[PDB]
């Protein structure tokens, strides 16, 4: 998702295509028309590069961090891959 | 040393169309219909010309017959 969504501005180009995309996405997810039968899942390696606006109440607003497993997780993974 | 430089990116404006697919199809359909009508008119005109050519011979024959009959009757009368 970070490839498409980056902080408004902060880009050196005349076309300005990296801002209209973000604005259209923001309008569609949360606009005047109320659409409530959709769920969007976005995964990334660098949460910082994501535009701050998308991370707030109403828009996204639930964020999970997947960390390195523990001894039990390592045992389970090894069992799964050696079964 | 706050001397910055830039590079440029380009975008292509949409080519000339997206109005050549609604009036276009109607134009083509009308052209086809006009072509069919013209073919029919061709056929009818040829038939009419043939019929006029046919009429000509009977016209000439009746003219000749009447003239000859009138001359003969006048000759016998006197």
């Amino acid at each position: 998702i970070d490839a498409i969504c980056k902080q408004r501005g902060s880009m050196a180009g005349s076309t300005g295509v990296h801002d209209t995309v973000v604005n259209q996405l923001l309008s569609k997810i949360d606009g005047v028309e109320q659409l409530n039968n959709i769920l969007v899942i976005g995964m990334t390696n660098r949460p910082d590069l994501i535009d701050e606006a998308l991370l707030r109440p109403g828009r996204l607003e639930v964020k999970m961090e997947i960390g390195l497993p523990d001894e039990k997780g390592r045992l389970q993974i090894l069992h799964i891959h050696t079964a | 040393d706050m001397r910055n430089e830039l590079e440029e990116m380009q975008r292509r404006a949409d080519q000339l169309a997206d109005e050549s697919l609604e009036s276009t199809r109607r134009m083509l359909q009308l052209v086809e219909e006009s072509k069919d009508a013209g073919i029919r008119t061709l056929v009818m005109l040829d038939e009419q010309g043939e019929q006029l050519e046919r009429i000509e011979e009977g016209m000439d024959q009746i003219n000749k017959d009447m003239k000859e009959a009138e001359k003969n009757l006048t000759d016998l009368g006197k």
